[PDB]
């Protein structure tokens, strides 16, 4: 029963850094790719980045590539998002997202389901 | 890019509904499948998946939900909209990286 | 037929770079292989191993490579996975025989034998018996990309070699021996 819980959201002034975390449970964190998706009226639901199950590869949307870094700490079953040089445009609800089906845990199959969502944390 | 229509769909309680989603490109993937999913977001809560692969229901999803489509043009169908269904329906494509969502369609009761 | 030349070869290629030996114009003695303890796996698809000597073919293709034991199972029809999808695929059809043996004392090394590579990223899956030995940094949406920049990843990786040597005999002037 996969569950994701986001935390660490806050008001960030332009140019500053903020790091989000997401506690995973109900599944083996190590065996799944993890994603960040953000929500705003501006973009609706926007995918940002994915980290593969081994924590080796990291893919980023052009809108955040070079500014955001996705990382994971398997020992704590926790997903993180490092948002450097945060902009006003990055105001959004940040969701921790993964999938239940990891039978094909390789690019791009982990974007096909995205059926596990957390509560979402607001960053402004 | 995914565009949903109509943006706002006012559905009398107990009446059917239909939410369209048109992609700027064919969503057929390299293996011939189509990774066009639909999500439902209740106000104050996260999105949940209802339909995957255009028309397949997820476990636990009410039989009132279905869908159809091909190429670029897809539809989320609801046999009858319940009060509990109030919220925003989104289409999502995973066929082409980066995965994208539509702007979402608000369904009112 | 030059079977020993393939099975007892001193050097095998990687799976992504699997090599194809064509066997033809010869007599195929499958008894040596059939009743041997050499192989850890002897799997035939729609073909009775015991009757291989009684089957004639236009030719036989012996596809040679080294794969981790765990992924040997991906060398079969109707399979998915990193090897089945990106390195070496078998068609959904009848197949000859997939023969494999443990090579921990041949190819594996104490620090890992990383001389063997495999593919894990590709713009689409491989066709049956397709060989892709290119090496261009993978880009998730077809864009130009330069490693180690974001979204720029090499499509190939290394094997942490236990390894198995696998020889696949795909069937299409070659027959077995006659009985005197
Ligand atoms: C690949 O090489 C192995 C050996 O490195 C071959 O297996 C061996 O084949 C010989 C020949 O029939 C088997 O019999 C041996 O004959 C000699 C003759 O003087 C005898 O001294 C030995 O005691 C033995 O009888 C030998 O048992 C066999 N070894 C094993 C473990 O099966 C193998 O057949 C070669 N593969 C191919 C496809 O040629
Ligand atoms: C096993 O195959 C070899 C092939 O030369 C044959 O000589 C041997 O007699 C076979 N074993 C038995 C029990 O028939």
């Amino acid at each position: 029963q996969a569950q994701l819980v986001e935390s660490g959201g806050a008001l960030v002034q332009p140019g500053r850094s903020l790091r989000l975390s997401c506690a995973a449970s109900g599944f083996t964190f190590r065996n799944y790719a993890m994603h960040w998706v953000r929500q705003a009226p501006a973009t609706g639901l926007q995918w940002l980045a994915v980290i593969t199950s081994d924590g080796r590869n990291k893919f980023y949307a052009d809108s955040v590539k070079g500014r955001f870094t996705i990382s994971r700490e398997d020992s704590k079953n926790t997903l993180y998002l490092q948002m450097d040089s945060l902009r006003g445009e990055d105001t959004a609800v940040y969701y921790c997202v993964t999938q239940r089906d990891n039978s094909r845990d390789y690019f791009p199959h982990y974007f096909h389901d995205m059926d596990v969502w957390g509560q979402g944390t607001t960053v402004a | 890019v995914l565009t949903q229509s109509p943006l706002s769909l006012p559905v009398t309680l107990g009446q059917p509904a239909s939410i369209s989603c048109r992609s700027s490109q064919s969503l057929v993937y390299s293996d011939g499948d189509t990774y066009l999913n639909w999500f439902q977001q209740r106000p104050g809560q996260s999105p949940r998946r209802l339909i995957y692969q255009v028309s397949n229901r997820d476990s636990g999803v009410p039989d009132r939900f279905s869908g159809s489509g091909s190429g670029t043009d897809f539809t989320l169908k609801i046999s009858r909209v319940e009060a509990e269904d109030v919220g925003v329906y989104y289409c999502m494509q995973g066929s082409h990286w980066p995965p994208t969502f539509g702007q979402g369609t608000k369904v009112e009761i | 037929c030059p079977f020993g030349e393939v099975f007892n070869a001193t050097k095998f290629p990687s799976v992504y770079a699997w090599e194809r030996k064509k066997i033809s114009n010869c007599v195929a003695d499958y008894s040596v292989l059939y009743n041997s303890t050499f192989f850890s796996t002897f799997k035939c698809y729609g073909v009775s191993a015991t009757k291989l000597n009684d089957l004639c073919f236009s030719n036989v293709y012996a596809d040679s490579f080294v794969v981790k034991g765990d992924d040997v199972r991906q060398i079969a029809p109707g399979q998915t996975g990193v090897i089945a999808d990106y390195n070496y695929k078998l068609p959904d059809d009848f197949m000859g025989c997939v023969l494999a043996w443990n090579t921990r004392n041949i190819d594996a090394t104490s620090t890992g034998n990383y001389n063997y590579k495999y593919r894990y990223l590709r713009h689409g899956k491989l066709r049956p018996f397709e060989r892709d030995i290119s090496n261009v940094p993978f880009s998730p949406d077809g864009k130009p990309c330069t490693p180690p920049a974001l979204n720029c990843y090499w499509p190939l990786n290394d094997y942490g070699f236990q390894p198995y040597r696998v020889v696949v005999l795909s069937f299409e002037t070659v027959c077995g021996p006659k009985l005197s």
